[PDB]
């Protein structure tokens, strides 16, 4: 939205009031913990693969 | 090879993994389902001081 | 004439068992909401048979009683015969000609096994005859059927045209196959419960993308 702010050299504007806001933050610290086999994942139960 | 209790179709004869690999099968003389698993896993974890 | 396939002739594309997945596979299928020509019998032209065919029929007490294959068809090469005479189905590949019996009051292959609708595929891959086949008691109507196999058989001769045989004192319709991909719903217990045709309209595409 377009605003405007009406300044002038001798116009202050202060707030008479006021809110308390409680608001929300997502933050992701780890992920998934994986493991990994050479034998089994690329030849598997081959004696001669391996 | 392993007795497995899949419901196959009467015309259907493997049964396929999530990487298309063969994970059942159906014998041609007794007609079973058979799953297939592998050996022995070879990922043991040793804790030692 | 001309009438819609309102998403019919999904068949199953091999013998393998799939359980609660998404499988997409490119195989010989009939594409969606594509034309089939319907014929009436209160007539059997010869039609091709190109890469396969779809035959579907809408019957009550089994009018059509079989098919002819070949690519001459006049007993100057092989012909394959379906014939269905209510008590046996005979598979023949002989010459000759026999001509159609009133229900009134040398080849080296022989094999011996409205509210009907029976869809058969039809498919000729590496010298190798395919019958798919679904018969369900009820233009098409709209709903998914999946096709199961029943007939294998080692031929081997050509096949460039077909024409249906009926039990002369009902309708049927043919479609051909196009090669196509296919997203197939493998549920729990291994049934084909709904396709997607990746190559109809782009949202189809995205689906199965
Ligand atoms: C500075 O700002 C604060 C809050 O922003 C003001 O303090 C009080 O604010 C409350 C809430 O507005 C006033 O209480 C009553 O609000 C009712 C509306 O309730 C709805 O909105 C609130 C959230 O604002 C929801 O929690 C609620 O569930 C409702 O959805 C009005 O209907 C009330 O009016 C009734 O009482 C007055 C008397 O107070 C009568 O004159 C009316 O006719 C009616 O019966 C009421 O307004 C509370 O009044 C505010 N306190 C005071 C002292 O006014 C401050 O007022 C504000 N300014 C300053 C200088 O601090
Ligand atoms: C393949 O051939 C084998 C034969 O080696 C077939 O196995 C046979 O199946 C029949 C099924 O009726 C068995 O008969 C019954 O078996 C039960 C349980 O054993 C018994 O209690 C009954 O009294 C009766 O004998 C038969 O025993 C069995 N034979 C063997 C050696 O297991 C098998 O069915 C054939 N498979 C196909 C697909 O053709
Ligand atoms: C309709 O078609 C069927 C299918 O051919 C005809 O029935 C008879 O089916 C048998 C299938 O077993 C054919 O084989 C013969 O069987 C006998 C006994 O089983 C056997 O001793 C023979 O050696 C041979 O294998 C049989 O040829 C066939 N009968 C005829 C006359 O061809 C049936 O006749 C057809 N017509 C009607 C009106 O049902
Ligand atoms: C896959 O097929 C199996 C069949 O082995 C389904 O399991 C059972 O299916 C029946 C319906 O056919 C469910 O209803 C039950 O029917 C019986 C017989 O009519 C009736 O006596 C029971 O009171 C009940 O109504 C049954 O709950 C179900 N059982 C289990 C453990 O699932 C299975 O539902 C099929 N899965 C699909 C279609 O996803
Ligand atoms: C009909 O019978 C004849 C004779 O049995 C078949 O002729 C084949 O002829 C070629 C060359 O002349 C031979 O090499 C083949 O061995 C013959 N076939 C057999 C089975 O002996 C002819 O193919 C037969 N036609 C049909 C449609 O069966
Ligand atoms: C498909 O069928 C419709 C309706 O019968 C017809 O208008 C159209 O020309 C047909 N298209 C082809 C390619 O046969
Ligand atoms: C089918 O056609 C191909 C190519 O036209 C040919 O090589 C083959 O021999 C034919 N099949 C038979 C059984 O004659």
């Amino acid at each position: 939205a377009e605003n405007s702010v009406a300044y002038s050299n001798n116009s202050i504007a202060i707030p008479t009031n006021f809110t308390i806001s409680v608001t929300t933050e997502i933050l992701p610290v780890s992920m998934t913990k994986t493991s990994v086999d050479c034998t089994m994942y690329i030849c598997g139960d081959s004696t001669e693969c391996s | 090879l392993t007795e497995s209790n899949k419901k196959f179709l009467p015309f259907q004869q493997f049964g396929r993994d999530i990487a298309d690999t063969t994970d059942a099968v159906r014998d041609p003389q007794t007609l079973e389902i058979l799953d297939i698993t592998p050996c022995s896993f070879g990922g043991v974890s040793v804790i030692t001081p | 004439a001309y009438t819609n396939s309102f998403t019919r002739g999904v068949y199953y594309p091999d013998k393998v068992f799939r359980s609660s997945v998404l499988h997409s596979t490119q195989d010989l299928f009939l594409p969606f909401f594509s034309n089939v020509t319907w014929f009436h019998v209160i007539d059997n032209p010869v039609l091709p048979f190109n890469d396969g065919v779809y035959f579907a029929s809408i019957e009550k007490s089994n009018i059509i009683r079989g098919w002819i294959f070949g690519t001459t068809l006049d007993s100057k090469t092989q012909s394959l015969l379906i014939v269905n005479n209510a008590t046996n189905v005979v598979i023949k590949v002989c010459e000759f000609q026999f001509c159609n019996d009133p229900f009134l009051d040398n080849c080296t292959f022989e094999y011996v096994s409205f509210k009907n609708l029976r869809e058969f595929v039809f498919k000729n891959i590496d010298g190798y005859f395919k019958i798919y086949s679904k018969h369900t008691p009820i233009d098409l109507p709209q709903g998914f059927s999946a096709l199961e196999p029943l007939v294998d058989l080692p031929i081997g001769i050509n096949i460039t045209r077909f024409q249906t045989l009926l039990a002369l004192h009902a309708a049927y319709y043919v479609g051909y196959l196009q090669p196509r991909t296919f997203l197939l719903k493998y549920n729990e217990n291994g049934t084909i419960t709904d396709a997607v045709d990746c190559a109809l309209d782009p949202l189809s595409e995205t689906k199965c993308t």
